[PDB]
């Protein structure tokens, strides 16, 4: 009724690769294809539900998680992984931050807390890394809307758009194509739901489609009234309906 | 024995027209024993000031810590800490000491270099924030300090009004008071300049 | 403080006055002190509020997770996790508890746990500071296998008495019928009372 | 291949290879033997008699936990005797925290989880013994069986050992014949003769006869061990049916 | 401090007074007593205010991450049993009193909390040095199904009573309501009856009047760069 | 073969061979005897040496006032169980008042070795004992193996050649059995009976070593000169 | 070969201990189906006694978690058994905790976060179950919700599980198909247990006596496991039209 | 029990040769090189990125050059994630040496404590080395401008000009073809990036692959300055230099 395993899983080969977090970056390549886009005004994250079964209901399954109110996360690679990584970001955005700062962390620093919980995966005793590619859209006063990627290692690089997971490279290419310094919120909507179109085999539609949004305050969302500088959550969910709407502009 | 009242000293900062001014008392003392006529209570992290009066150790232990802690700020986020989120991590602070306090009276001033908006807070021993519109006030002599701001101020003073307002309230509070004056420091700030001023006191 | 708790023929009432007070004045004019640890397992509380709801408060986590595994417990086992829990923080706590189940093998059955965490098992039991003026009239009026009519009767004359005359304890009188027909909420407001 | 090296690794199959190298000691110890009947239950067992040097009687292999539980098993025996010290904590605490002595099926969970906890890391072993045990509870007779995965259920008669299969086959026609049940009196001889039926498997080497009972009627719901003259009347009947 | 809670016909109200003091002295004319836990959960707090602040924001954070973790509104129970438990741990150390009200898809509650851990349900409930003088007011006027228009009108007038005759209760009141299937609307100084008159005289002063020995300018900025 | 890197591996057939291993040791062990009547208890042990320079490996170890060992196997394993059966003893003592019974004391032991075949880290214990003792139920005769299995007995013999002992005293049971009220003819079945099992070598006064316990007769141990009577 | 033997990644970027997790929960060859009506959550599953010494009533593998949560198992008995002691001793805390009743949902999320842990770990190994976990909840309404040896878990109309999943699964989905709503459009639970049961017959081809089966059924406030004479009468009822 | 799966990373090869740090040191070599030119006047920082992506948001990126306080920045080589837990510990440092002694923390001292607990991962705990080597640029009062570098095994060493990274071997021949000890600050730079530009594997060194910083006793009136180089500011000096 031990752990013995105190020492490294993850150790260097002989040619200088650490084998399990290329692996995870081979599981991570299997799972379905994300992305993320910056605009000017705003960032859009966007995946494929893929329903396991018909008989699911793919709605309690969100692969699209606030983390704080002004940030958002989805992912590529192993869900059960990804849910427990929320489950720890949302907490050390608490514990390392709000509750000494008074205030949520930078998307910078929340990434950066999230890297360091990955990391750790990869050099404590007697744990594999996580199976995940992470992206992590969000806005802060200071350093306005940023989109991150952070890798199964604990690397984490900034983008203005980027996808991971099944068919990254074809859309990477894409949105390469696709992105300028000049578009609006609704145009990297556009361009999401067109790249991620090339990737879905079956129906596209927004019961199949999971997409979020980090852009202007919703007071509406808040749930009180009466404090000025409280302004509401930037990370928006779009829903079913929304997203149909726009399948029909595309 | 009471903590708060072996060394002595006072702070007390007011507000003004797109500017603030804080300022402070030079004397540590022993009881009755003057010590120092030197010790400056006022520090800043950037262009956050934070005055602090109560037992001397403190003091500097709590200058010491709050400089490591604006240091590792600014390298992580990259930009000087604002005076709303210094204040929050003054309280932080402060509280986590709950049943072991620092016998301290800080006082925070500063203008937010984003909003231009000026601010300050006081706490107590423990870190419960006064976020005053007006005026905070600390020390050993705390009520004639009250009594001076209280009638002393106005609200909207330009630079130099102010300075003679705030000075006036520290000097004639600390006659009052044997355990402060000796000397005193006055600071006043604006969004990008800062004057410091020591001011000519009796010295009993 | 006034509490009771009398078996008879078809099962047990717990009984209670509702007043809280913080020295001489009333807190809560309004309280439930009649507190439910499991479906047919009540307890009546004297003491320290916070100690007796901490300890109701875990016992109910016991009896719960007890049900889970074994089915429902007797009002014995209840009446020994309050028992343990009291004794073994005899030096930090200051609880009075009263407690009153109904079984079907066992019919009613009535446990008194004093201050210093013992156990005894009873046909009636009195506690709470009001309790000291009615154990005169309480051992003289006690019949066992009364009915139910008698016995709310016998609780509230009693605790009608323990109001009169303790400042502590007032309000309504509140109780709680427990039979093989369920579980039955009484109250009996100042105006009935009073005039008895 | 290698999947039976290590504890708590499942093969390809979704076996742990190392429980079932367990059953292996156990299919190879002594019989023993369970037989609920109408107010109780009946324990016996096949102790061999390696040597005239062992003392009659003294090698008691049946034990009790609590007052009202008995326990015997097949297999490695020190394995067997660390199980029921185990169990004998968990009923010490059940009892004093909730008054009552432990319920059967209560208790028969506790040995459950706990075997069950030796299958989960690479750091221990599985263990080497099928435990037969029950006893009367509030709710009646209960007799269970618990084997080194931590499966357990409850039985109308139960056996293992290395004479299972023919105990098995024994308890299955009073199951049979006796549909209404079985008297605890009676259940002791039967159980008496079960153990020497079953004994044609370990037949180079004699034997010595322990039986145990826990009857509502027969000891007041507390274990007891079957001692001379009705322990003798059970050898005759034994005796008396094999020939 | 004058803190109360009062339950009407589909919601509950709180109310709280605006100041702070320190012995006889007041520290803060204009401070908030009614702390934040939920979007639709609030806390009066009296006491120790350091105290009643931090245990609300710290059940207020754990309250968020339950919230996440369970993609559920919060209750009112959660809030009173996290708080409650861990008051009573640390004995009355942490003196905190508090006034728990909300709106949860149970309903609408409304319950006290003592700094040892005690808790009380309530349809009307009071706390703080101004208790006394709110509780007198309150069992003056509350009765069963009151309009929000009504419940406004007794839960500010139970504060003011203890604004005038309360020394330890003043300045302004604050309230909050909550409303079944609305937003919660909190309403920082609902009433400002304590307005300081306008002074005799100005004292601002012929500038030059305070003797200054030394002058100097404080570099708070990076680096002066070549 | 591959199942026997360590104790916590059973075999495919369902074998510790760890244990087996342990129990290997204790066959390459010098021969000790342990016999008992109604009355008395005897423990036999030839002790070894290294060589003609060296001194006679002790085999014998009091426990108590009224219990004590013989050990075949590893010396300081031995000293590890006797070390903690006379602080079971001790324990005994104290808190009850109470001499510890004879076979309590095995059962202790085997659940202390038992432990070593569970757990990994560990090894099992590379020592054979054979205790005697007189309790409230008379005299006792115990085997214990480090596999845990402990047994009570009217005699027996563990080491190399023990069999030939073993034996002897299958054949000599009806007879020793019934030695009451006299040690030194306990002791001479004893001495013929661990006779049974040496080759070449023949007991002298510093290779014997003999322990007895008794109704009023403390635990105690014979060596050197207080043997020669026996040899 | 060790990447086989303990929870880290083979080149493919696969676990293969969860995948023979997966299918040790195949091994006792029990076939379960969960369905929601209008006010319940009716949830069945093969009952099997082959030997004729086992006592019945003590076979099981539907599980009362706490009053409103019910879970059955597809797995060996003794890692049902600690998942439902953990999920036991997890409702209790939850509700003393946090003062209300833990969601079937909330249950079914902790334990596979649990799950997922023995993923991750190395020292634990993966429990050989899929848990199914059901009740009436008080903000949701009839729930189903399933947790696997990977730390999955997600939200159901209606499932089914073992070695005959996709033939049920197929048959469940054809009815919901035709009927185009979410669950059994019924009012009593005794009828949605009778649907259960009949959905099962004609998807695994076999009759079914009183014994055969083992049904469990949640309502708001209570979930309960139906008695053979409970199930009798519902046999009945099938047969007669 | 578990013994089976234990890769030993704390041990010595027949050769006396610690493996894992060996290893990681083979990582190393195939990271993007870093560059440390120490002149009279200054140091400069060179570094090259390895994902080059149109993509990549370059202005608010950082990969290679970070800073530890005012006075000491570090270049990394090998992994990120490692780099940065390594960071924050000797940011943490320099504050407590800062506390103590109210002076800001000598260079060595720092690299020193880094470089000891780097070496403890090769001697203890049976955990894998950090697969990091730091170029540490600084200043203090008593020995000026110092260069180090740190490695997975926790050996240190003081140089003028050194490379670590990819391709040292070409870079470090090329260093000491061009170093002088009276260079200054603005050669200093220019070799830097001549350096990197020959011994790249890429087509050509281009602003948006480059990370630069400078340290500099030339700030207002005695002081020193840390510039860590914006990406126009890259593309600026790039053309100053005359490599694009
Ligand atoms: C009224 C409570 S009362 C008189 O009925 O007990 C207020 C409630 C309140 C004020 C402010 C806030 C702010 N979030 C929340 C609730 N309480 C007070 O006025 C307390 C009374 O003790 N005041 C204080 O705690 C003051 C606060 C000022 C410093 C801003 N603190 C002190 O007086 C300290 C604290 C102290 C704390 C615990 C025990 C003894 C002393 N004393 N000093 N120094
Ligand atoms: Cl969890
Ligand atoms: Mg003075
Ligand atoms: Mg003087
Ligand atoms: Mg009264
Ligand atoms: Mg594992």
């Amino acid at each position: 009724m031990t752990d013995r395993y105190s020492f490294s899983l993850t150790t260097f080969s002989p040619s200088g690769k650490l084998g399990q977090i290329d692996y995870a970056l081979t599981a991570v390549k299997q799972g379905v294809t994300s992305l993320g886009i910056k605009a000017t005004n705003g960032v859009v994250i966007a995946t494929e539900k893929k329903s396991s079964s018909p008989l699911a209901m793919s709605e309690t399954l969100s692969k699209v998680s606030l983390l704080t109110p002004d940030i958002g996360a989805v992912y590529s690679g192993m869900g059960p992984d990804y849910r427990v990584l929320v489950d720890k970001s949302r907490k050390v955005a608490h514990t390392s931050y709000k509750r000494i700062y008074g205030e949520y962390p930078p998307t910078k620093l929340l990434v950066s807390e999230v890297a360091k919980i990955m990391q750790e995966a990869t050099q404590s005793g007697g744990v594999r890394p996580f199976g995940v590619s992470l992206l992590i859209a969000g806005h802060d006063e200071f350093n306005g809307f940023s989109l991150y990627q952070v890798d199964p290692s604990g690397s984490y690089f900034p983008w203005k758009a980027t996808a991971i997971g099944k068919g990254s490279v074809a859309a990477k290419t894409f949105l390469e194509k696709r992105w300028n310094d000049e578009l609006e919120l609704e145009d990297a909507i556009h361009i999401a739901l067109l790249t991620l179109k090339e990737s879905v085999e079956g129906e596209f539609n927004g019961d199949t489609i999971e997409l979020a949004i980090i852009g202007d305050e919703n007071p509406d969302l808040l749930g009180y009234t009466g404090i000025p500088t409280d302004k509401g959550p930037r990370f928006r969910k779009l829903t079913s309906q929304e997203i149909n709407d726009r399948l029909e502009a595309l | 024995s009471d903590p708060s009242s072996i060394n002595g000293g006072i702070v007390v900062a007011m507000t003004g027209k797109d500017c603030v001014a804080i300022a402070c008392d030079l004397r540590l003392g022993s009881q009755s024993l003057g010590v120092s006529n030197k010790f400056e209570k006022i520090f800043h992290y950037g262009h956050v000031f934070l005055g602090i009066t109560g037992l001397a150790t403190d003091v500097t232990t709590l200058n010491e810590m709050f400089r490591y802690k604006t240091n590792l700020y600014k390298l992580k986020e990259e930009r000087a800490i604002e005076p709303e989120t210094f204040t929050q991590l003054v309280s932080s602070s402060l509280y986590e000491r709950r049943f072991g306090p620092y016998f301290v009276g800080p006082v925070v001033a500063g203008i937010n270099s984003k909003s231009g908006k000026p601010f300050i807070a006081g706490f107590d021993l423990i870190g419960c924030i006064d976020e005053a519109k007006d005026f905070i006030v600390s020390g050993t002599a705390s009520d004639q300090l009250f009594g001076m701001c209280e009638s002393l101020y106005e609200p909207n003073l330009e630079p130099e009004d102010l300075f003679e307002t705030i000075s006036q309230a520290l000097l004639n509070a600390a006659d009052r008071d044997a355990l402060s004056g000796w000397g005193a420091v006055v600071y006043i700030i604006k969004k990008d300049e800062v004057v410091k001023r020591y001011l000519k006191m009796r010295q009993d | 403080t006034s509490i009771m708790a009398v078996t008879f023929k078809d099962g047990v009432i717990l009984g209670a006055d509702s007043r809280t007070t913080t020295g001489a004045y009333i807190a809560n004019r309004v309280t439930d002190k009649l507190t439910r640890v499991h479906d047919k397992i009540w307890c009546c509380r004297s003491g320290s509020a916070a100690d007796t709801q901490a300890i109701a408060d875990i016992v109910q986590y016991h009896l719960e997770l007890y049900t889970s595994q074994y089915g429902t417990p007797s009002t014995e086992t209840a009446a020994s996790v309050f028992k343990e829990l009291c004794y073994e923080n005899k030096d930090n706590l200051t609880a009075g508890i009263i407690v009153a189940g109904y079984d079907d093998k066992n019919k009613g059955e009535v446990y008194t746990i004093p201050l210093g965490g013992s156990v005894h098992k009873l046909p009636y039991a009195i506690a709470g500071s009001g309790s000291t003026f009615i154990y005169g009239y309480c051992d003289k009026n006690f019949r066992e296998n009364m009915s139910k009519e008698e016995t709310v009767d016998f609780i509230k004359h009693s605790l009608s008495q323990a109001i009169k005359w303790d400042g502590s304890s007032g309000g309504v009188i509140r109780m709680v019928v427990l039979t093989a027909a369920g579980v039955e909420r009484l109250i009996f407001y100042p105006d009935e009372y009073e005039q008895l | 291949t290698g999947y039976d090296l290590s504890n708590s690794v499942f093969s390809p199959d979704g076996r742990n290879f190392q429980v079932e190298y367990a059953v292996k000691a156990v299919e190879n110890g002594t019989t023993s033997i369970g037989i609920k009947c109408n107010d109780g239950v009946v324990f016996a067992v096949e102790k061999l008699i390696t040597s005239k040097l062992l003392v009659p009687q003294k090698n008691v292999k049946i034990q009790v936990v609590d007052r009202h539980i008995g326990c015997v098993y097949s297999g490695l025996i020190p394995d067997g005797r660390h199980l029921v010290n185990r169990g004998r904590e968990e009923a010490a605490s059940f009892k004093k925290l909730y008054k009552t002595p432990i319920p059967i099926p209560a208790f028969a969970d506790r040995l459950g989880q706990y075997v069950q906890a030796h299958t989960l890391y690479n750091s221990v072993r599985p263990f080497g013994v099928s435990t037969i045990f029950g006893g009367v509870d509030k709710n009646g007779a209960h007799l269970y069986m618990l084997e080194p995965s931590g499966s357990y259920w409850g039985y109308k008669g139960a056996a293992t050992g290395k004479g299972r299969q023919s105990a098995k086959a024994e308890l299955e026609k009073l199951v049979d014949h006796h549909p209404e049940g079985l008297s605890a009196r009676e259940a002791v001889k039967q159980a008496a003769k079960i153990i020497y039926l079953a004994h044609e498997d370990n037949k180079e080497k004699d034997f010595e006869l322990e039986i145990s009972w826990c009857s509502l009627s027969e000891t007041n719901g507390l274990h007891k061990f079957v001692k001379g003259d009705l322990l003798q009347e059970a050898i005759d009947f034994a005796q008396k049916e094999i020939n | 401090t004058t803190i109360a809670g009062l339950v009407f016909q589909d919601g509950v109200i709180l109310g709280a007074d605006t100041r702070a003091t320190n012995d006889s002295v007041v520290a803060d004319k204009s401070c908030e007593k009614i702390h934040f836990i939920a979007p639709k959960i609030y806390c009066c707090g009296a006491g120790v205010a350091a105290d009643a602040e931090a245990v609300t924001q710290l059940i207020g954070s754990n309250i968020e991450l339950h919230s996440l973790y369970t993609s559920r509104e919060p209750r009112v129970v959660s809030a009173l049993q996290m708080l409650k438990q861990h008051l009573f741990k640390y004995q009355g150390h942490i003196g905190a009193y508090l006034i728990v009200a909300g709106v949860d898809p149970t309903g609408s509650h409304l319950f006290s909390i003592h700094a040892h851990g005690s808790t009380d349900v309530g349809y009307y409930l009071s706390l703080g040095s101004g208790s006394l003088a709110a509780m007198a007011v309150l069992e003056s006027h509350w009765k069963q199904d009151l309009t929000k228009e009504e419940a406004i009108k007794l839960a500010s007038d139970a504060i003011q009573a203890g604004i005038w005759n309360d020394l330890g209760s003043g300045s302004n009141v604050d309230v909050c309501v909550m409303e079944i299937g609305k937003d919660a609307e909190y309403l920082r100084n609902y009433l400002t009856p304590n307005v300081r008159e306008e002074k005799q005289k100005s004292y601002k002063f012929p500038r030059g009047t305070t003797a200054v020995l030394k002058e100097s300018i404080v570099n708070i900025c990076d680096i002066q760069e070549e | 073969n591959n199942y026997d890197g360590d104790t916590v591996t059973f075999s495919p057939t369902g074998r510790l061979f760890q244990v087996e291993y342990a129990l290997e040791a204790i066959k390459q062990g010098s021969v000790t005897v342990g016999l008992r009547s109604n009355t008395h208890a005897v423990l036999v042990a030839l002790k070894r040496n290294a060589d003609e320079l060296s001194s006679y490996q002790k085999k014998i170890i009091k426990c108590d006032e009224h219990m004590g060992l013989s050990l075949a196997g590893l010396a300081p394993d031995a000293r590890v169980l006797s070390n903690y059966l006379r602080q079971q003893c001790n324990y005994s003592s104290l808190v009850f008042n109470r001499k510890l019974a004879v076979e309590r004391a095995g059962h202790l032991l085997c659940d202390k070795a038992q432990k070593n075949t569970q757990s990994y880290g560990g090894r099992p214990y590379g020592v054979g004992l054979l205790i005697i003792g007189y309790d409230k139920s008379g005299a006792h005769l115990l085997e214990f193996q480090p596999s845990g299995n402990v047994t009570e007995l009217y005699g027996t013999a563990i080491g190399a050649r023990s069999q030939g002992a073993k034996t002897y005293l299958e054949r000599t049971l009806d007879t020793f059995i019934k030695i009451d009220g006299n040690p030194d003819e306990l002791i001479k079945a004893g001495v013929e009976a661990i006779s049974q099992s040496l080759r070449d070598e023949s007991l002298t006064v510093d290779n014997l070593s003999i322990a007895i316990v008794g109704k009023d007769t403390p635990f105690t141990i014979y060596d050197g000169e207080a043997v020669a009577k026996y040899i | 070969g060790y990447d086989r033997h303990i929870t880290i990644f083979s080149p493919e970027g696969r676990l293969y201990q969860v995948e023979y997790a997966f299918k040790a929960t195949n091994q006792t060859n029990i076939n379960s189906l969960a369905v929601r009506g209008k006010d319940c959550t009716v949830v069945i599953s093969q009952k099997k006694v082959p030997d004729k010494l086992l006592d019945p009533t003590t076979v099981s593998y539907i599980f009362c978690i706490s009053r409103t949560i019910g879970m059955v198992v597809n797995g060996p008995i003794p890692d049902a058994r600690n998942a439902a002691l953990r999920a036991k001793a997890e409702a209790a805390e939850f509700r003393y905790k946090y003062g209300y009743d833990m969601p079937c949902d909330v249950l079914a999320k902790r334990m596979a976060n649990l799950s997922q842990i023995y993923t991750q770990r190395a020292y634990m190994r993966p429990l050989g179950v899929i848990l199914t976990f059901v009740s009436v909840d008080e903000e949701l309404g009839p729930s189903i919700y399933k947790t696997d040896p990977a730390g999955y878990y997600v939200g159901y109309k209606a499932t089914a599980t073992g070695p005959k999943q996709q033939e049920i699964t197929t048959n469940l989905e054809n009815h919901f198909k035709k009927s185009k709503i979410d669950h059994i459009n019924e009012e009593s639970w005794e009828k949605v247990v009778e649907f259960a049961i009949t959905h099962m017959i004609d998807a695994l081809g076999t009759e079914f006596s009183k014994n055969d089966l083992e049904v469990g059924v949640a309502t708001k406030d209570k979930f309960f496991t139906l008695s053979a004479e409970n199930i009798e009468e519902r046999l009945v009822a099938i047969a007669e039209q | 029990g578990s013994r089976r799966y234990d890769s030993r990373t704390t041990i010595f090869s027949p050769e006396g040769r610690l493996y894992q740090v060996e290893y990681a040191l083979e990582s190393i070599s195939h990271a993007g090189t870093a560059i440390g030119i120490m002149a009279s006047d200054g140091i400069v920082l060179a570094a090259e990125r390895k994902v080059t992506s149109t993509l990549l948001e370059q202005d608010t990126s950082t990969e290679k050059l970070y800073k530890l306080n005012d006075k000491i920045a570090v270049a990394v080589a090998g992994l990120t994630a490692d780099a940065e837990i390594l960071i924050n510990t000797a940011r943490i440092h320099a504050q407590n040496y800062l506390k103590t002694y109210n002076e800001d923390i000598p260079v060595e001292i720092l690299v020193r404590r880094l470089s000891d607990i780097k070496q403890g991962y090769t001697q203890h705990g049976g955990l894998r080395p950090f697969g990091v080597s730091f170029i540490y640029a600084g200043y203090d009062d008593r020995y000026g401008y110092q260069l180090y570098t740190s490695n997975p095994s926790g050996n240190y060493t003081g140089w003028k000009a050194i490379s670590v990274g990819a391709n040292t071997s070409a870079a470090q021949t090329l260093l000491q073809m061009d170093y002088k000890d009276d260079m200054k600050v603005d050669d200093a730079i220019e070799l830097a990036l001549k350096t990197l530009s020959k011994t790249t594997d890429s087509s050509a060194l281009t602003y948006d692959r480059l990370e630069f910083a400078t340290i500099r006793k030339g700030a207002n009136d005695g002081e020193v300055y840390q510039k860590i180089f914006k990406p126009q500011e890259i593309k600026d000096i790039l053309v100053k230099t005359g490599i694009t």
